[PDB]
């Protein structure tokens, strides 16, 4: 669980020397997009809900994985999933604002693949909603805002395959 | 009862009683004209029930009664037979109230403790409930003896 | 003390998980398994991870993975890592 | 057989696990409640009571030197089976032959 | 070459250390049944002579092909090596003996014997019989149940030198199959 | 087939064996002569199993249990009435994941 | 179904199923048939029920179909009748096993969250399925709808 | 930067996470004993072997092994001229009481793998019952008679499989004999000739 | 965790059909003696401990995996047998209520021979101790309902070896 | 013993072994030659702390060896007598041992479990080894029969 | 866990045989090293935070797995190590009263060198530590009691190995 500062900050410290031209560069880059991060992580607590209700309706809502036999038939099955898909637009915003991935392979990603194996859940409609999901996301926050937030999504989409 | 613990099960899942749980409390009341029947067959023939109940029960474990058995002399013999007169009770009981609810938390919750804390033989009594089951059945119809039997082996599994 | 002070049906303490764990026991599992929770959509509580790995001991092993069933878990892979087989003394 | 006179080994290993104990109780006194001379209420037991005599008597009277011994019954059931039909199967084969 | 005093100097060498007194319990023990060792090398260098016609003629009765012609027994020539290397490993199994460690063993005796029987074409599931039947002696010897001759000995335990000279006939045995 | 009765009851005969003993007569013999056989077929005519026998287990059906997800596993009749179509299909899915309809 | 529940229900207790328990899998499936030849009745009228569900649905709720409502269209009112067949097709499910959890496992667990993620109105819903129940009493005689009566608004207090 | 980086998050890390795959308690994937081998397609003989001999439930316990299995090669070599005489007799069906000996002398209690035995020479005794020497010197591990051709293979229970090349007789076996003929003394009067008298003894007769 | 009942709906509507008339003989079959498996299930409820008792004494108890040595040899030991051997006593009763061996996997088999082998527990002497309390379970119940008791047993006794 | 478990004792508290620890073990291992002799006494006296325990627990018993009794004929008495000679022996494992560590986890752990399950009386196993402490104890003196005694009463304690 | 005790009565038991000549042979052996086995655990939990204080800068304390990028650098890796080396200087302990080394391998050894590994814990530098723990542990019990307290150091590193 690291941001961009406590990424730096542990590189400069793992060697021993101090904050060098090379180290603050990096964090003078990252306070440069402090404000479009907030903006960014802003929309998305509103939209949240709209969100996922767009990519869903855009990706997976019609396939046979909705209808009977399907990995998403039952009310409880369905339930899951918008909870599920809500982590990751969740977890992504955190990551949009620490500036840093670490923390989803830290909560998101590790045992996840692992977990959908065990309950049979689809990673290849499971990916496509987060691409989707991705996809909405440019949408509201904009195009590089959409840019940071989306690059962290295929940073869980590429994990979790 | 049925009607106890079908609402207890339902009280703690948040939930009211579903058709399964309300068409036995209704499918119960209307077997209660047939239950008070077969409970008062047995009430008025405790007499024999338990008399011949702890009949087979010496012939079947005389060791019981034998010198040094627990139920030894005219004292113990009169206490031996006094429990039958309890079980076959709390089977009344459970026959009216449709399950062993009143036979669980009277004389079958910790039996095993007062029995071994009085030095009684728990699978003798066990026996002795054996004995008057089979003298109950004998009482009755197919149907009902797959009733009134049906609640003396629960009380012989609990007890053992 | 132990689990098999004798009880069992009939007894005063409720039916409950008897464990044949020694006093004090020292040995433990090293278990693998998947335990979805099967109740948050109408609790709504905030999720955890059900896929874990532990050390469970042997005195509580038998409780544990009782349990780990009753909720619908799958057990993935289990090991005594700690203790010996056939020992007599010595599980203390 | 050889896994029936595993079989025989078991049970030449069951007896000797207790003969230390067969012999050390043959000349204890054990002298029961009921059951020997009619005086005494026994019940049922007089002699054993309504079915509890078993298919055959000796399922019928535990010992360890019994219980592994009646085991017989169940191996060598299997060998008998496979072998006697050892007799009648050099039957065929063995008056096929005059014949061609 | 090593013995049992200066295989743990090597090891003490290995992590810096001074032979201090966890080790010299170890060594102390050593020469407290130095006199059981010592004991235990006389059985076998007494009878050495003949438990090196003892065991390869052992190898003849089993593996007759030896002496078959075309064989590696059967020219006389070939016959006279093949008592002498009975008993330079038995030369070299009575100094590992001796030394308490089996670094003599493998540093010379065991020193390129795989493809040097090889390169003769020696049969070497024969050279295994033939080292094997002087592992079946020498517990015999040191144990002092050879079931011919009893030598006269101080009584008391010896079964852990008997597992020693056990430990380096199979050290000779896996290195030449 | 059994199309053999051009050859009876008499095949393996081999009449032609011939043992001189010296210069005196041939001594011929029909020995049959069995081959180094095994009959190579499996369940023949009797069971030869006495007890010793729990070998029975079912297929693996994937991740999900043993004894199906149903679905996976035969229906046949009434689909329904309205029924609309997937237009998605996302592959065809396995043994479903522990938990069946019924969960 | 009904045994499961009384397998589940006695086994996180460690005991056989007791007297009562024993009856309510006995009754259930003495009563086994009439559930079946119950729904072999529905499902000859699925195509009966649901053209009568969308009847008065809609004539209580033209929200819904007018330009703007969710059910405006025609592929949005397409499996609008799908709906109605599923629901239909689980009380099926639910008057053969002889309780709720076919009702309740599928269809009623979670079933606001998926409502609310697609636009369709809970209260909708809730008056669709009481729509359906309106229309499951016209082509069923009296004696067997209270049978199916107790199944239907189960699911509208599911859904509340 | 340092080369040996290490786990761990939040500040004092090296960028690379818990376990070095955010795993702390790693669950394991290696199988049991007897299909570790039965996978590696060369322990066949072994596998059948334990399976018919009854060993295969020793050896499936969860005590740390040192399994030294042979290959099918090493049992293959077991047509020397000397080995079949000592062991041709256990391919007889009554025979399986030296067959669980001599199968149990592969069984070490313990977990010696070869990095172990860096010029180490220690014994120690089977689930058999009698003492086996490993001696691991010169990169070359020895097992009694083993020559050992595989170092290690990870299995379940912290277990280790070594691959030998032949068999390990144990040291106090001796061949069961063939089954012969139950003989009689003809005559009882050749015996009493055949056992000397006291007057015998005390040299006062031939 | 599926009964007859629930196989037929669960198969059933994973696809989303509704029960044709194909498969109501399933439900047919078990819906008549429903009056068999309760009757079943109430002897045995009655006579278990009686039923171990026979079992264990007709089977491993003359053994020897109960001398010293053995796999049952100390009180603990002894007294985990009887614990155990009554979950199989137990759950068969299950699943011959239920009408479907999907509850023992789900909550016996699985993990269960995995097990057996950590404790060294052996497989071969359990199978015979649950073939024997088979035997004595058709004694009980009769021919045919032990003939649907004791289906569920071997059915341990196969996924348990 | 008391090496092992003052051991796990303070390996739980996460700290060393305290001088009340360490003088005890100090202090058991110079009793060590003196439970050598006292365990020497009960090893080779087998044959009449047995047989004599046997003689008294049928005098007392009579119903246990009698017909009906479990420890009735020639071959249930020798195993009636077998079990005396286990926990013969496991006395003098803990007399060695210096507890009932290994009588705890061996034959007295579910002692009752399988007694029960034995349909032997728990009760009558109990005086079976009150009988064999008398004559243990009437084999040494004093200060030993304070030790010999000491252990078969906690046998006693566990067994009921 | 067993101690010398243990382990001989079980040996014993697991036999079904009394405890002969050669079974108390080894306990009377184990007795008589009792005396010295007390004093030896006496001296080194007086002396626990010195000999770790000796063992590490004896051997890793000013080498580069000290310095930035080393194994130990930040302090909490540092505190890590003093903790993790009393865990060896005591567990030794128990080992030398117990006269056996069961309880090492049944609560140290375990999944010890299988940890290290995940976190990146040099075992190289490990055992020196301990090789350097063990002597200066034979500096304060003596020879003969640093040879019974040494038998089990090496047990560690050889299994940690
Ligand atoms: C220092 C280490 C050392 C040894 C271990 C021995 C062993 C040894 N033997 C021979 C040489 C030989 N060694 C054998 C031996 C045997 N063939 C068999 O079938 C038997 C299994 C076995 C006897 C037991 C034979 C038959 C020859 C003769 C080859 C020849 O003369 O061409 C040679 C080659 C020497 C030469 O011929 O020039 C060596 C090195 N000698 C040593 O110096
Ligand atoms: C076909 C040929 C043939 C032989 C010649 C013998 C050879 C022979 N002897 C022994 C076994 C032995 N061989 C000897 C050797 C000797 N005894 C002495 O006292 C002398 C020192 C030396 C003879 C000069 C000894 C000491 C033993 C051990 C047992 C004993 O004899 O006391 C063994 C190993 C055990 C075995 O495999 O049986 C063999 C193969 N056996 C055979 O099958
Ligand atoms: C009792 C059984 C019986 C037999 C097995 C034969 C064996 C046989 N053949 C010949 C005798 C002969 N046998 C042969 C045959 C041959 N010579 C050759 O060089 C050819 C390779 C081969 C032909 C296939 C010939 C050519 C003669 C000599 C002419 C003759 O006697 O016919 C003789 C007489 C030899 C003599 O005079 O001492 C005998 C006994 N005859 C018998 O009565
Ligand atoms: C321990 C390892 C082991 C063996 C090496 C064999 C050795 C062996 N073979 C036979 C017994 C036999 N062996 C042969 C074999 C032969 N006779 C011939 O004339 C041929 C030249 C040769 C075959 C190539 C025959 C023909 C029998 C008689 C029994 C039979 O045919 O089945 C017997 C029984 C002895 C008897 O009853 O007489 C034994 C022990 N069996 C074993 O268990
Ligand atoms: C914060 C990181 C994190 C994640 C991501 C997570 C996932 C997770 N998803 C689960 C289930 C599930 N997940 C889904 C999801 C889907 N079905 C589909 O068809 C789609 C492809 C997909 C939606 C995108 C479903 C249907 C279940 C229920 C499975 C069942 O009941 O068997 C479960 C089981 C327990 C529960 O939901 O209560 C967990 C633990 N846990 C975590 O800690
Ligand atoms: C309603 C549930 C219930 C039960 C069962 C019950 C039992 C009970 N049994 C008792 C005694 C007794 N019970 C027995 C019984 C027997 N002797 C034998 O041989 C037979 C095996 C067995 C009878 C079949 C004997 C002999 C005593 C007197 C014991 C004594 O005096 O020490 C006593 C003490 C005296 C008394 O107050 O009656 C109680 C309380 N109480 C309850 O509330
Ligand atoms: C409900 C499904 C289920 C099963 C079956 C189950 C088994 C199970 N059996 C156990 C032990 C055991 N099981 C046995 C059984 C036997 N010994 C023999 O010789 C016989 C072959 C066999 C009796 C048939 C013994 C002796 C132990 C104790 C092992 C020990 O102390 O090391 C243990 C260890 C913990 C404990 O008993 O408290 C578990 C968890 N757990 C489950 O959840
Ligand atoms: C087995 C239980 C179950 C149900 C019920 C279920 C419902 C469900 N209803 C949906 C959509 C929908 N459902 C409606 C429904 C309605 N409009 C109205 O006026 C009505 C009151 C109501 C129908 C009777 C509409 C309008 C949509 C489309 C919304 C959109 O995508 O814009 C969708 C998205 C995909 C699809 O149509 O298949 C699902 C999954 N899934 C299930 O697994
Ligand atoms: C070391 C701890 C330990 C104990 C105690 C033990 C007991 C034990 N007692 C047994 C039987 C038995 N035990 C008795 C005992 C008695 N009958 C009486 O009347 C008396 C009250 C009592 C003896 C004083 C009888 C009669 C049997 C045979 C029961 C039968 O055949 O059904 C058996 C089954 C047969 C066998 O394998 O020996 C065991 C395992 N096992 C152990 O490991």
């Amino acid at each position: 669980m690291q941001d961009a500062i406590t990424s730096v900050i542990n590189a400069a410290d793992v060697q021993g020397k101090y904050l060098d031209a090379n180290s603050v560069e990096k964090l003078r880059g990252y306070f440069q997009t402090g404000e479009l991060r907030v903006r960014a992580a802003a929309t998305i607590a509103a939209n949240a809900a709209t969100i996922i209700k767009e990519a869903v309706a855009k990706s997976l809502l019609y396939s046979d994985i909705t209808r009977p036999g399907g990995n998403m038939y039952t009310t409880r099955r369905y339930a899951a999933c918008i909870r599920d898909l809500d982590y990751y637009l969740r977890y992504a915003t955190y990551g949009m604002l620490a500036g840093d991935p670490s923390i989803l392979d830290e909560r998101v990603l590790n045992g996840l693949k692992e977990t959908y194996n065990s309950l049979g859940v689809p990673i290849g409609a499971t990916i496509q909603a987060i691409q989707a999901m991705k996809e909405v996301t440019g949408s509201l926050v904009g195009s590089d805002a959409g840019k940071e937030m989306g690059l962290y999504f295929d940073y869980i989409c590429s994990g979790l395959s | 009862s049925i009607v106890t613990k079908s609402i207890v099960n339902a009280d703690a899942e948040a939930r009211y009683l579903s058709p399964g749980e309300l068409d036995r409390i209704k499918s119960f009341v209307l077997s209660g004209q047939r239950r008070l029947r077969i409970a008062q067959t047995l009430t008025e023939n405790r007499e024999r029930i338990v008399k011949q109940g702890g009949q087979q029960l010496f012939q079947r474990r005389p060791d019981v009664v034998s010198p040094g058995g627990n139920a030894y002399g005219e004292e113990m013999t009169a206490t031996c037979l006094r429990d039958l007169d309890y079980y076959l009770r709390l089977v009344t009981y459970g026959i009216i109230a449709g399950d062993v609810t009143p036979i669980e938390e009277i004389g079958l919750v910790g039996v095993k403790e007062m029995y071994s804390a009085l030095g009684t033989p728990i699978s003798g009594v066990a026996e002795g409930i054996r004995c008057m089951k089979d003298v109950a059945c004998s009482l009755l119809s197919g149907e009902d003896a797959a009733e009134v039997g049906f609640y003396f082996d629960y009380t012989l599994a609990a007890m053992q | 003390a132990y689990d098999m002070d004798g009880t069992g049906a009939g007894s005063l303490e409720p039916r409950g998980i008897k464990s044949s764990a020694v006093e004090k026991d020292s040995r433990c599992f090293k278990v693998t398994f998947v335990l979805p929770s099967q109740s948050r959509l109408y609790t709504f509580r905030e999720l955890q991870n059900v896929y874990t790995t532990k050390m469970v001991p042997f005195s509580s092993w038998y409780a544990e993975q009782q349990r780990i069933q009753k909720m619908g878990g799958k057990i993935l892979k289990v090991e005594l890592v700690a203790g010996g087989q056939m020992r007599s003394v010595g599980n203390q | 057989q050889i896994e029936l006179d595993a079989a025989y080994t078991s049970l030449a290993s069951s007896r000797a696990f207790l003969a230390p104990f067969a012999a050390m109780a043959a000349d204890m006194d054990i002298r029961p409640l009921y059951g020997k001379n009619p005086q005494v209420f026994a019940g049922q037991f007089l002699g054993v009571g309504a079915g509890q005599w078993g298919k055959t008597g000796a399922d019928t009277v535990r010992g360890r030197s019994r219980r592994v011994a009646a085991d017989i019954g169940v191996k060598e059931f299997q060998l008998e089976r496979v072998k006697q039909l050892v007799v009648d199967l050099q039957r065929a084969l063995a008056l096929e032959d005059a014949e061609a | 070459m090593l013995d049992a005093f200066s295989r743990v100097v090597v090891n003490s060498d290995a992590k810096a250390a001074y032979v201090g007194g966890s080790d010299l319990q170890a060594l102390k023990s050593f020469i407290a049944d130095g006199n059981k060792r010592l004991d235990a090398v006389n059985s076998i260098v007494s009878n050495a002579s003949c438990m090196v016609s003892d065991a390869v003629s052992g190898m003849i009765c089993e593996n007759p092909g030896l002496i078959s012609p075309g064989g590696n027994c059967y020219t006389n020539r070939r016959m006279a090596a093949c008592l002498r290397d009975g008993e330079i490993i038995l030369r070299y199994v009575s100094y590992a003996l001796l030394a308490g460690d089996a670094s003599v063993l493998e540093d010379r005796c065991l020193n390129g014997l795989k493809e040097t029987y090889i390169a003769l074409g020696v049969p070497t599931n024969s050279s295994i019989r033939a080292v094997s039947i002087m592992k079946a002696q020498a517990v015999a010897f040191i144990t002092n149940t050879a079931t011919e001759r009893k030598m006269s000995f101080a009584a008391g335990d010896c079964t852990s030198l008997a597992s020693e000279v056990a430990s380096y006939f199979d050290r000779v045995g896996a290195a030449i199959s | 087939d059994v199309v053999n009765a051009a050859y009876p009851k008499n095949i393996k005969n081999k009449a032609p064996v011939i043992s001189f003993d010296g210069k005196k007569g041939v001594k011929l013999e029909m020995v049959t002569l069995q081959t180094f056989a095994g009959d190579d077929s499996e369940d023949t005519l009797f069971d030869y199993s006495s007890g010793k026998f729990m070998p029975q287990k079912p297929a693996d059906m994937g991740i999900a249990w043993p004894s199906g997800d149903g679905r996976q596993a035969e229906m046949k009749g009434g689909k329904g009435s309205f029924n609309q179509p997937d237009l998605r299909k996302y592959g065809p899915f396995p043994d479903f994941l522990k938990r069946s309809m019924d969960l | 179904s009904l045994v499961t529940q009384v397998i589940l229900s006695a086994d996180d207790e460690l005991r056989y199923p007791t007297a009562g328990e024993l009856e309510t899998i006995s009754s259930y499936l003495k009563t086994g048939e009439y559930r079946i030849r119950l729904i072999s009745i529905l499902q000859g009228k699925e195509q009966e029920i649901i053209r009568l569900a969308s009847k008065k649905i809609f004539q209580l709720h033209p929200e819904y179909i007018a330009p703007g409502g969710n059910a405006s269209g025609a592929r949005q009112r397409a499996l609008c009748l799908r709906d109605y067949g599923w629901y239909l097709r689980l009380i099926t499910y639910a008057i053969l096993a002889g309780d709720k959890e076919p009702l309740e496992k599928i269809g009623i667990i979670g079933v606001r969250e998926m409502y609310n993620s697609l636009g369709v109105p809970i209260i909708g819903m809730i008056d669709a399925i009481k729509c359906l129940k309106e229309a499951t009493v016209e082509v069923i005689s009296q004696e067997e709808e209270d049978f199916v009566a107790p199944y239907y608004d189960y699911i509208i207090q599911g859904m509340s | 930067r340092t080369a040996y980086p290490y786990t761990g998050s939040g500040y004092g890390s090296a960028g690379v996470p818990y376990g070095q795959d955010t795993y702390g308690y790693k669950a394991t994937t290696a199988k049991s004993i007897t299909e570790t081998a039965a996978q590696a397609g060369v322990f066949n003989t072994f596998v059948k072997l334990l399976n018919e001999s009854g060993v295969e439930k020793l050896v499936e316990q969860a005590g740390p092994y040192t399994v030294f299995a042979p290959t099918d090669d090493a049992f293959a070599a077991l047509l020397e001229p000397h080995s079949f005489n000592k062991l041709a007799t256990l391919l007889r069906p009554e025979n399986n009481d030296a067959l669980r000996k001599v199968l149990m002398h592969h069984v070490i209690p313990g977990a010696f793998t070869s990095a172990s035995l860096m010029d180490r020479a220690v014994t120690v005794k089977s689930l058999a019952g009698e003492p086996i020497s490993i001696m691991g010197l010169n990169k070359l591990v020895t097992a009694g008679t083993a020559k050992v051709v595989r170092a290690d293979v990870p299995c379940a229970n912290g277990c280790i499989i070594h691959a030998v090349s032949s068999v390990i007789i144990p040291p106090n076996y001796v061949p069961v004999p063939q089954p012969t003929k139950p003989v009689f003394p003809r005559s009882v009067i050749a015996e009493i000739a055949k056992l000397p008298t006291p007057r015998q003894a005390l040299g006062l007769d031939p």
